[PDB]
RNA sequence: ACCUCGGAGCAGAACCCAACCUCCGAGCAGUACAUGCUAAGACUUCACCAGUCAAAGCGAACCUCAAUUGAUCCA
């Protein structure tokens, strides 16, 4: 990515991955799953119910997006009628 | 009030509480293997050279209630204790010694020769004739 | 002029050996043709993989085998056998160790 | 040899789905199922998607 | 690196040289005998059970079955599949023969031995009979393991057995509220005359049965005991209470088990009219509550789960604010 | 939050309470820049209020 | 009105379609004994 | 207290009596309860809501039951 | 000559294991149209991506085969 821009010498998003990334405040980041809208006549339907499903992501690959977006992607987000809000704060971890 | 005083955990040690209530487990496993174990009591013919013979288990293999021709208060009245008459016969006798045991569900499983045998027609027409659906309900899960 | 091959392990084999405590729909064990026969509170999957349908303790014995009678590879193996010949296979169980629920009182009404 | 043909409904309708025929034999109708009318109904093929 | 089999393997003396001059099983069904068989014989292995588990009467038979099959209706009747039984005779034959054995059966079944005697098995010789007054047209019979309601059950039932001291005894094998072990009784009849109750000492008087709401179905159990020496005994639940054992280790001198007779109860209106009319305290109300669903513990990135798996782990189904 | 900004004498429930009482009182931050178009009551501590 | 159109379209074809399932099993029936008659040849 | 309930019809005060008599206390009093929400307004709506629904249709697994009681009137067939 | 996928040996008994190593194969066909919708718990080709299995439920009846395949963007 683009450390430092040429005009303002900040860091920058890479827009490939908000195009596709969901970012939930808590750290997670929810992906959709390749190959969800391809050759769905020859697939059996659980394996179409899989992949209609909204998937989070790695230790890692989150690390990688986080390291790929700025801070206005990490941001609280008080939205009107948010489908994902409830998902936001993470209730009842023990670590 | 000393009277109530109740315990707060119930223990009913009914063996057939969990049954007639139809929550207790069956062994639903089993698939590559005749006949299923999935059942609480099961109706099973014995038809030997000479007798018929029928059965009401339980998955135990514990035998509730049986009723034979090998059995001088059916026998006598009997021309021939292995024909349709001794399996029409067996099925009342059967029918009417489940009612008076509170069994009103069996399960019967065949070899599908026996399923299309007169004889068990007609034996499961005097079972359902009798009261006895031989059909479990399902578990509630 | 020899092409193919290189297909990897499928990593299939006993997942829960006897004696493991074992939560309900967890895979027992993947078998490419049937080495493990479900038993009593196991089921099969389309791809013959035995899973558990209770919690409980996973155990391993050996049984009598009579497939069913629409079978009929298993069964015309039977009625080749003499008379007191007997087949067995390994079967895995579930000895299922909670109660499936307890009486609780709930109102003094 | 086989068609990949789209099922439209003919009641409930807007509702699609695919199934393979072969090239040779008539135009299907079916009864599938409907979860709009959330019943079995019959649709007819209206257009070859893909030989496949 | 074998080591060798602790017992016989199966399928071992009859495995000979020459195969096709043994006779074969031709069908399904004689290896379904034969397997079952074995499936019953004790192992050396592991198997699943260890988991989961006199002249005159034939005289007399054969020349009545003989005359039996002698007359011409009955053959040809049968030949013709429109023969059938009288379930009466049957039924009373039953009664006389062969049903204490299988009274026994059901006793043991319904665990009325395992826990009314601590295992003491024995036989109901004497076919008894009691019945509840429904109105007065019919009656309700008690058989071994029925359903009877106890509404049917309001009333002390008519007891009728044909025989000549007797002791009656009703038990909740289940019903106790309090202590899971014991069981209230629900009326004991002693020193009985002959075949009619009314003359009996009346020592713990009649209560119907109790099964609380939702607490499953209930068994309770018809005693009836062969008395020889007439002995002297002895709505507060903390007076209903006894075991049977101890009490027939008692009495089990001059006295023997003779007549069984058991039936379910479950809850009915008239239960609520038990417990508040002549008990008076409020009725305790139970629920078959399930154990919580297992789920794994939570981590941190579930990877690959769905976006599901954040409400398995929550509690509340309402939009939380924090701190603001 | 409402509750306790009327308890500590942050925002006066005998005038009325427009936006700018909540940001005098500073019991809530709103930013016109990433689009907050204002507050939303909230339910949470409908009992005890 | 567009939800009217629709909702009233759906109801008129599935005021339609038990006579056109009944036609359609027919024609099966045809198709069994055209079928099987083509097969004794 | 059910009995004493003026604001209900005495009809409706039977039918209510009867359908939902495993509410109804030792004392007469039907007993009625909600924790359904972590907010005792949404609950106590509940509860209103539940009697609401009680009036208006007081106005105006069943299976093996059904068939444990025909033969229990199978074995009823027994008189004097 | 090959390049992807599967079966067997190598690699004898949980899993894994190479080679321009030894032998077979695959790039489909057939049936069904609830091959509907949902959902605990799991397996996983040594990562990821992809893959698999699945009870309960709602709705209804009363899939075989081993492989049988192709991401994203764009149309
Ligand atoms: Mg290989
Ligand atoms: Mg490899
Ligand atoms: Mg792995």
């Amino acid at each position: 990515l683009t450390y430092f821009s040429a005009r303002k010498g900040k860091r920058k998003t890479v827009k490939a991955v908000i195009d596709r990334f969901l970012r939930l405040h808590c750290g997670l980041w929810v992906r959709r799953k390749a190959g969800y809208k391809k050759k769905l006549w020859k697939k059996t339907p659980a394996r179409k119910k899989r992949l209609r499903e909204f998937v989070f992501c790695n230790k890692t690959q989150s690390k990688l997006l986080d390291k790929m977006t700025t801070s206005f992607w990490k941001r609280r987000n008080w939205y009107v009628d948010d489908p994902y809000q409830k998902y936001h704060d993470r209730t009842n971890l023990k670590v | 009030v000393e009277n109530e005083a109740v315990a707060p955990e119930f223990t009913n040690r009914n063996p057939r509480n969990l049954e007639l209530l139809s929550v207790a487990r069956k062994e639903r496993g089993w698939r590559t293997v005749f006949p299923s174990r999935e059942f609480w009591h099961r109706l099973r013919v014995i038809r030997t050279q000479h007798h018929v013979e029928a059965l009401v288990e339980h998955q135990n293999g514990k035998v509730v209630v049986s009723a034979s021709t090998r059995e001088w208060a059916i026998k006598k009245h009997l021309y021939s204790t292995r024909n349709v008459v001794a399996c029409e016969s067996i099925g009342r006798v059967l029918a009417q010694r489940c009612l008076e045991a509170g069994i009103n569900f069996m399960v019967y499983q065949p070899t599908p020769w026996e399923a299309a045998s007169d004889s068990m027609k007609r034996l499961q027409s005097a079972m359902t004739e009798g009261g006895v659906v031989l059909r479990e309900p399902q578990r509630i899960y | 002029k020899n092409l193919g091959g290189k297909s990897s392990g499928r990593r299939q084999g006993i997942k829960k050996m006897e004696g493991h405590y074992v939560h309900a729909g967890n895979i027992i064990a993947t078998q490419r043709h049937f080495r493990w026969h479900p038993g009593a509170h196991v089921g099969v999957g389309k791809n013959k993989c035995l899973y558990a349908l209770e919690e409980g303790i996973v155990r391993y014995t050996k049984e009598v085998y009579v497939p069913h009678p629409r079978n009929t590879e298993a069964v015309d193996l039977i009625t080749r056998l003499p008379k007191g010949a007997v087949l067995y296979k390994t079967f895995v169980h579930v000895v299922p160790a909670k109660p499936e629920g307890t009486f609780k009182l709930v109102a003094m009404l | 040899k086989n068609i990949l043909v789209r099922m439209v409904s003919e009641a409930g309708t807007g509702f699609c789905f695919n199934t393979k025929r072969n090239r040779l034999r008539e135009k299907l109708t079916l009864l599938h199922y409907d979860p709009v009318v959330k019943q079995r109904v019959l649709f007819v093929e209206k257009k070859k998607i893909r030989s496949l | 690196r074998r080591t060798p089999p602790l017992g016989p393997m199966p399928n071992s003396d009859i495995d000979l040289s020459n195969l096709e001059r043994l006779e074969k099983y031709r069908s399904f069904d004689r290896y379904r005998r034969r397997a079952e068989q074995e499936a019953q014989a004790p192992h050396w292995w592991r198997t699943y059970r260890e988991y989961f588990g006199r002249t005159q009467q034939l005289l007399e038979r054969k020349q009545a079955i003989q005359e039996l099959r002698a007359n011409v209706e009955e053959e040809r009747a049968a030949r013709l599949r429109t023969a059938s039984v009288p379930l009466d005779a049957v039924r009373a034959e039953w009664e006389r023969t062969c049903g204490p054995y299988h009274k026994q059966r059901l006793a043991e079944y319904y665990g009325l031995y395992r826990d009314l005697f601590h295992g003491a098995t024995f036989v109901p010789r004497v076919p008894l009979h009691v019945a509840y007054a429904v109105g007065e047209d019919d009656l309700m019979p008690v058989y071994c393991g029925n359903e009877v309601t106890p509404t049917e059950a309001a009333q002390a039932p008519e007891v009728t057995y044909e025989a000549e001291l007797w002791t009656l005894l009703l038990t909740s094998l289940d019903g106790h509220l309090l202590e899971p072990d014991a069981e209230y009784l629900h009326w004991l009849l002693t020193n009985i005359p002959g075949n009619r109750v009314a003359e009996g000492q009346v020592t713990c008087p009649y209560l119907p049965p109790f099964p609380a709401r939702g607490s499953g179905i209930h068994r309770l159990a018809f005693l009836l005991f062969k008395q020889d020496q007439p002995i002297d005994f002895s709505y507060q639940l903390a007076q209903r209470t006894f075991r049977t054992f101890d009490f027939y280790k008692k009495h089990q001198e001059t006295m023997t088990p003779a007549g069984l007779s058991f039936f379910q109860c479950r809850w009915d209106d008239s239960v609520t009219y038990i417990f508040h009319q002549l008990l008076d305290m409020r009725e305790p109300v139970f629920e078959f509550v399930r154990p919580p669903p297992y789920h794994p513990k939570q981590k941190r990135f579930p990877h690959r789960q769905p976006l599901r798996y954040l409400d398995r782990y929550r509690d509340s189904h309402e939009p939380t604010y924090g701190i603001y | 939050r409402l509750q306790y900004l009327i308890d500590l004498g942050r925002v006066d429930p005998s005038q009325p309470i427009d936006l700018t009482q909540l940001v005098n009182g500073r019991g809530v931050t709103i930013q016109p820049l990433k689009r907050d178009y204002g507050v939303q009551l909230v339910e949470e501590g409908a009992d005890t209020f | 009105q567009k939800r009217r159109e629709r909702e009233q379209h759906i109801a008129e074809c599935m005021a339609k379609m038990p006579q056109m399932i009944v036609n359609w099993q027919q024609q099966q029936r045809e198709n069994w004994e055209k079928a099987q008659a083509d097969k004794e040849r | 207290h059910l009995a004493t309930a003026e604001w209900i019809a005495e009809p409706v005060r039977q039918k209510i009596a009867i359908t939902h008599k495993n509410k109804i206390n030792r004392l007469g009093e039907l007993i009625l309860t909600s924790e359904s929400s972590r907010y005792q307004f949404r609950n106590l709506a509940d509860c209103l809501q539940k009697i609401r629904d009680m009036i208006t249709e007081a106005s105006q697994k069943l299976h093996r039951i059904r068939i444990e009681n025909m033969n229990r009137e199978r074995l009823r067939q027994k008189r004097i």
